[PDB]
RNA sequence: UCUAGUCCGACUUUGUGAAAUGACGUUAUUUUACUUAUUCCGUGAAUCGGAAGCGGGUUUUUGGACCCAAGGCUCGCUUCGCGGGCCGA
RNA sequence: UUUAACAGCCUGCCCACCCUGGAAUCGGCUCAGCCGGAGGUAGGGUCCAGCGGCUGGAAGAGCACCGCACGUGGUGUCCGGUGCGCUCCCGGCGGCCCUUGAAAAUCCGGAGGACCGAAUGCCGUCCACGCCCGGUCGUACUCAUAACCGCAUCAG
RNA sequence: GUCGAUCCUAAGGGUCGGGGGAACCCCGACAGAUAGCGCGUCGCGCGUACUCCGAAAGGGAAUCGGGUUAAAAUUCCU
C-alpha cells in the first residue's frame, strides 16, 4: 500500500566507473615542484630591509602558487620553518611572496646560504 | 496491571488525525503508468469492431492446461541441445535418424503451413501489438478448415519455445502414441472458434461505460421503471 | 502610423502589474472532505492593508485535516470580522457572517461575498470592498442557484460553489473626493503604469485616430465597431448609446 | 550575536514554559484556556451521555 | 490595388444513441441522450461511486493543545523478552 | 593638557512587566498627549538601552616641556561649570495615506518526549582551562578649473 | 582568518522537461518518475520539478590602539 498521494522515483542501484582502459596511458608529471614554486629571491634595498628588520625573505614565485605550498617548498628547498607567509601579485603580473621565518630560524643566515648578501 | 488503560481516538471531521490510510487510488501516478491505464479504459469504451472482438473469447482456462501441456511434450531444442546433438553426428559421420516431432512457430512459417494445407493446430496469441500480424489469422484457418484456437500469452507461447515471445504457434503432426486425446482437443477447439466464426463476425464488442457511469444509469432507469407499474 | 497606446500596453513591459508588495492571493481554502460534509473552525490571526486593493485582508489559521501542522490561508476580510474570531468553512457551517458556506446551505435572500464561478475554484464574484452577491432562488432539479451580482446582472452558478457570509469590507471608499493629482498618483503607484491619460485629440495622427487638425476635434463619431481591428478599436467601444443617461437607460 | 558560542546560555533563555518565546501573561492565558476548555468538554460528554438513555 | 486581424459557412478533428419530420434498405433536417475524443477548473491528485451498519423520522459560549496508537485478539519466539498477523480504522 | 578594541563589575534612562493594596470631595500626568475596578495614585521589585560609570587593557604608550650627550634622563598630563548650540546615534509619543512603505541566507528560542545511565560507576554535559588550524582575488595613485568624459592640462 | 569580493536573496536574467519552430530561434518549472535530506548502520523515515545567475550603497561570523616607508598598511612591526 501507499501512504503518499505524491509518486516519488524508487532508489536504484548505481555502480562506480570500471574502465576497462585508462583514459590517460599515465599520470602527468608535477608542474608545480619546488624548483617551480621558487623562481628566485626578490634582491632590492626595500627586501633586504626585511631580511633583518623583520627576519623576512621576499621571493618570487610562480602565480598559481598557494601559500600552503610556498611554505612546503621553502621547507624542502631550505629546510627552514616559516611563522606566515604573505603574498601579492605585482603590476607586472608576477607574485611576490613575504616569507617570515620563526625566531629558530635567521634569515641573515639563510640569506647568506641562499647566495644574494 | 491497572496501571494500562485504553486511550480510544475519536476521529471524524475536525477530530484526532485519522492515521496512515492506503491513498493507492488517488496516487498522482508518471505519465506512463497513467497512459497505459487510460488505453485499458478507452478500448472497452469503444465498440469493437468484430474482426478484433474475436480476440476477447480466448480458450477456457480448463482446456488451455492440457493444450499447454501437450505442447510442453514438443518443445524444440535448446541452445545447448542442438549442439550436444551435432557434435554426436559429427563422430558419427567420422565412424563411417528419425524426423523429429516438434512444435513449429514463426508467424511467416506457419503462414506458410496454413496455406499448404499442413497445419493440424495453430494457436494464436490474443495480445500482439500490433494486432494487424495476426487480426487475419482465424479468418484464413477457417478458410483453409484448419481448426485454430486464441490463447492467453505471447510470453507463454514464446517460452515453449524458448523465446521471450511467440505470435503463434502450429503443429503439423502429433506423435502416433497421443493422436487419441489430441484429436479430443481438437473436437473441442472446432466447436468453440470454427465452428462460432460465421455467428462472431456480427458481434460488435466494447461499448462498456465505467462502474461510476453504469450505477448512474441503473438509477435513473429505475425511476422510469418504478413509474410503469403506476 | 505608429502603433498607439492601447496597443503598446499588451506586451507587458512598462505596463505590468506593481504587485512587489502584494501579501499575495486572497482564496479560500482547497475544497476537501472537511468542507463537502462537515465543517472546519478556523482563527482570524490579523486584518492586514494590500497594496492596491481597497478591501482588507484576514490571515487566518486551520488546523490540517491529516497533516501535523498548520494550514495558514489569506481571506477577502468580510465586514464585520475580528482577530480571534472563529471561523467555520463547510457544507454545515452556520449561517453568520463571516463563515464560508456552499449556495446550497444559504437560503434565498442572504448577503454572500467571494462566490465561486466553479466548484472549487476558490472566488471569483464580488470581491471588491463593500461589494456583495445576493441569492436569488435555488432549483434542486438542475442542482444550480440564482445570484445577483454588484453589476446587477444575474447569474447562474451551481449549488456546489463556496460563498462567505456578508460583504466586503472597506465600502464607501470611493465616496470620497481624491482632490489633487498627488493622491491619484499614489492610488495608482501601486496598481500599474496607467496614470496619467493623455487624451487623443492632443496628440499628432500618427500615433491616433483622434490625433491631428487645426482645432482638437475627433472628426469622425467616436463610436466604433466591435470587429474593428487594434489599432483602430478607439474612444467609444461597441456602443449601443450614447449621451446623458436619462430615463430607463440609466436603471 | 545569539550564537550559542557567542553568548551565555542564561541571557537567551527564560526559565518558564515557552520562555523567551511567550510573556507571562501569555502563557497564563494559554495554561488556563487550555484547563477550562478541557473541563468544558467533559461537561458536553457527560451530558449527552445523560440524554442518550433517554428512551 | 491589396493585407494582418476579425466575423461567417463547409469539410476535418468526429464517435455512441433516441425521437420528430422529410426525401430516395439508404437518407437530409431538428431536438435531445451517452462519455472515451477534445476543451476547461482544482490539488503537495487525501475519504469519489455503490452497498451496508448507526441514527432518527462524531468537531460551534473561550485568540489553548492535537502527529509517529492506546487497547483487544492471535502465531512464531534463540521466552516473560523480541519479531509477525487480524481488529481498533 | 590624551586614553582604543576587548574583559569584569556597577549603574538601570524612556518603556514594558511583577507583588501588595482597592480609588469621586476623582486622581495621576505630557511641550503635546493621555492613563485608571480590564486595578489608578502610592509603596516595594523585575527586565531592557547605553556611543553611561569604575577597574583591567594602561602609561610601560602618546603628547608637551626641561636636561645631558650628539642615544639617554627628568617633570606634567589636573579640578569644575554651561546649553531651544552644531554633527551623529538612540528612546518614546504623536501627525499623514483610496500611498501602510522587500526578500532570503543565517541565528536564537519554544511545544512534544521516541530512545538512553546507574545501583553507584558508568552515562550525560550549550561550563572553565589547555592544544591545533586560517584558501583564492582586489589593495599603489588621481577622483578632478591637469590623472574620468567632452578630439586638449577645455571657465562645461 | 578580522577591510571587501566571495555567501544571501530583490527587480529581473539564464534554463531542464514540455509546447512551438525549415532553421537561426520563441515561451520559461507552464504539459514532468525533482533535488535530495534526516536518522541508524547498507537499512528505515521524509520528500510541493531549478543546490543556477543577479547588490565592492540591500541582508551579512570576527581587530583594536601605539609604531614603522622615498613610495604600503584596521594588511607590515610590537
Ligand atoms: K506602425
Ligand atoms: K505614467
Ligand atoms: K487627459
Ligand atoms: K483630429
Ligand atoms: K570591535
Ligand atoms: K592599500
Ligand atoms: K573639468
Ligand atoms: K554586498
Ligand atoms: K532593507
Ligand atoms: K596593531
Ligand atoms: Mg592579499
Ligand atoms: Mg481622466
Ligand atoms: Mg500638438
Ligand atoms: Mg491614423
Ligand atoms: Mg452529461
Ligand atoms: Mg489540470
Ligand atoms: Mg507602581
Ligand atoms: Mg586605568
Ligand atoms: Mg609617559
Ligand atoms: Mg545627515
Ligand atoms: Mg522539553
Ligand atoms: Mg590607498
Ligand atoms: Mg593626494
Ligand atoms: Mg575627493
Ligand atoms: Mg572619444
Ligand atoms: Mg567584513
Ligand atoms: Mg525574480
Ligand atoms: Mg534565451
Ligand atoms: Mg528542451
Ligand atoms: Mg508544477
Ligand atoms: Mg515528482
Ligand atoms: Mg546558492
Ligand atoms: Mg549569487
Ligand atoms: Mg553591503
Ligand atoms: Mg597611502
Amino acid at each position: 500500500i501507499r501512504t503518499k498521494v505524491t509518486f516519488h522515483r524508487p532508489k536504484t542501484l548505481k555502480k562506480d566507473r570500471s574502465p576497462k582502459y585508462p583514459r590517460v596511458s599515465a599520470p602527468g608529471r608535477n608542474r608545480l615542484d619546488q624548483y617551480a614554486i621558487l623562481k628566485y629571491p626578490l634582491t632590492t634595498e626595500s627586501a633586504m630591509k626585511k631580511i633583518e628588520d623583520n627576519n623576512t625573505l621576499v621571493f618570487i614565485v610562480d602565480i598559481k602558487a598557494d601559500k600552503k605550498k610556498i611554505k612546503d617548498a621553502v621547507k624542502k628547498m631550505y629546510d627552514i620553518q616559516i611563522k606566515k607567509v604573505n603574498t601579492l601579485i605585482r603590476p607586472d603580473g608576477t607574485k611576490k611572496a613575504y616569507v617570515r621565518l620563526t625566531p629558530d630560524y635567521d634569515a641573515l643566515d639563510v640569506a647568506n646560504k641562499i647566495g644574494i648578501i | 496491571n491497572p496501571l494500562f488503560e485504553k486511550r480510544p481516538k475519536q476521529f471524524g471531521i475536525g477530530g484526532a488525525l485519522p492515521p496512515k490510510k492506503d491513498v493507492t487510488r488517488n496516487v498522482r501516478w508518471p505519465r506512463n503508468v497513467t497512459l497505459q491505464r487510460k488505453k485499458r479504459i478507452l478500448k472497452m469504451r469503444l465498440k469493437v469492431p468484430p474482426a478484433l472482438n474475436q480476440f476477447t473469447k480466448t480458450l477456457d482456462k480448463n482446456l488451455a492446461t492440457t493444450l499447454f501441456k501437450m505442447l510442453l511434450k514438443y518443445r524444440p531444442e535448446d541452445k545447448a541441445a542442438k549442439k550436444e546433438r551435432l557434435v554426436k553426428r559429427a563422430q558419427a559421420e567420422a565412424e563411417g535418424t528419425k524426423k523429429p516431432i516438434i512444435v513449429k512457430y514463426g508467424l511467416k512459417h506457419i503462414t506458410y503451413l496454413i496455406e499448404q494445407n499442413k497445419a493440424q493446430l495453430v494457436v494464436i496469441a490474443h495480445d500482439v501489438d500490433p494486432i494487424e500480424l495476426v487480426v487475419w489469422l482465424p479468418a484464413l484457418c477457417r478458410k483453409m478448415e484448419i481448426p485454430y484456437c486464441i490463447v492467453k500469452g505471447k510470453a507463454r507461447l514464446g517460452s515453449i519455445v524458448h523465446k521471450k515471445t511467440a505470435s503463434a504457434l502450429c503443429l503439423t503432426t502429433v506423435k502416433n502414441e497421443d493422436k487419441m486425446e489430441f484429436s479430443r482437443v481438437l473436437e473441442a477447439i472446432k466447436a468453440n472458434f470454427n465452428d462460432k466464426y460465421e455467428e462472431n463476425r456480427k458481434k460488435w464488442g466494447g461499448g462498456i461505460m465505467g462502474s461510476k457511469s453504469q450505477a448512474r444509469t441503473k438509477a435513473k432507469e429505475r425511476v422510469l421503471a418504478k413509474e410503469a407499474a403506476q | 502610423g505608429r502603433v498607439i497606446r492601447a496597443q503598446r500596453k499588451g506586451a507587458g513591459s512598462v505596463f505590468k502589474s506593481h504587485t512587489h508588495h502584494r501579501k499575495g492571493p486572497a482564496r479560500f481554502r482547497t475544497l476537501d472532505f472537511g468542507e463537502r460534509n462537515g465543517y472546519l473552525k478556523g482563527v482570524i490571526t490579523e486584518v492586514i492593508h494590500d497594496p492596491g486593493r481597497g478591501a482588507p485582508l484576514a490571515r487566518v489559521t486551520f488546523r490540517h485535516p491529516f497533516r501535523y501542522k498548520h494550514q495558514k490561508e489569506l481571506f477577502v476580510a468580510a465586514e464585520g470580522m475580528y482577530t480571534g474570531q472563529f471561523v467555520y468553512c463547510g457544507k454545515k457551517a452556520t449561517l453568520m457572517v463571516g463563515n464560508v458556506l456552499p449556495l446550497r446551505s444559504i437560503p434565498e435572500g442572504a448577503v454572500v461575498c467571494n462566490v465561486e464561478h466553479k466548484v472549487g475554484d476558490r472566488g471569483v464574484f464580488a470581491r471588491c470592498s463593500g461589494d456583495y452577491a445576493i441569492v436569488i432562488s435555488h432549483n434542486p432539479d438542475n442542482g444550480t442557484t440564482r445570484v445577483k451580482l454588484p453589476s446587477g446582472a444575474k447569474k447562474i452558478v451551481p449549488s456546489g460553489c463556496r460563498a462567505m457570509i456578508g460583504q466586503v469590507a472597506g465600502g464607501g471608499r470611493t465616496e470620497k473626493p481624491m482632490l489633487k493629482a498627488g493622491n491619484a498618483y499614489h492610488k495608482y503607484r501601486v496598481k500599474r503604469n496607467c496614470w496619467p491619460k493623455v487624451r487623443g485629440v492632443a496628440m499628432n495622427p500618427v500615433e491616433h485616430p483622434h490625433g491631428g487638425g487645426n482645432h482638437q476635434h475627433i472628426g469622425h463619431a467616436s463610436t466604433v465597431r466591435r470587429d474593428a481591428p487594434p489599432g483602430q478599436k478607439v474612444g467609444l467601444i461597441a456602443a449601443r448609446r450614447t449621451g446623458r443617461l436619462r430615463g430607463q437607460a440609466r436603471a | 550575536e545569539y550564537k550559542r558560542s557567542r553568548l551565555s546560555r542564561n541571557r537567551r533563555t527564560v526559565n518558564r514554559a515557552y520562555g523567551g518565546v511567550l510573556s507571562g501573561s501569555a502563557v497564563r492565558e494559554r495554561i488556563i484556556r487550555a484547563f477550562l476548555v478541557e473541563e468544558q468538554k467533559i461537561v458536553k460528554k457527560v451530558l449527552k451521555i445523560q440524554k442518550a438513555k433517554e428512551k
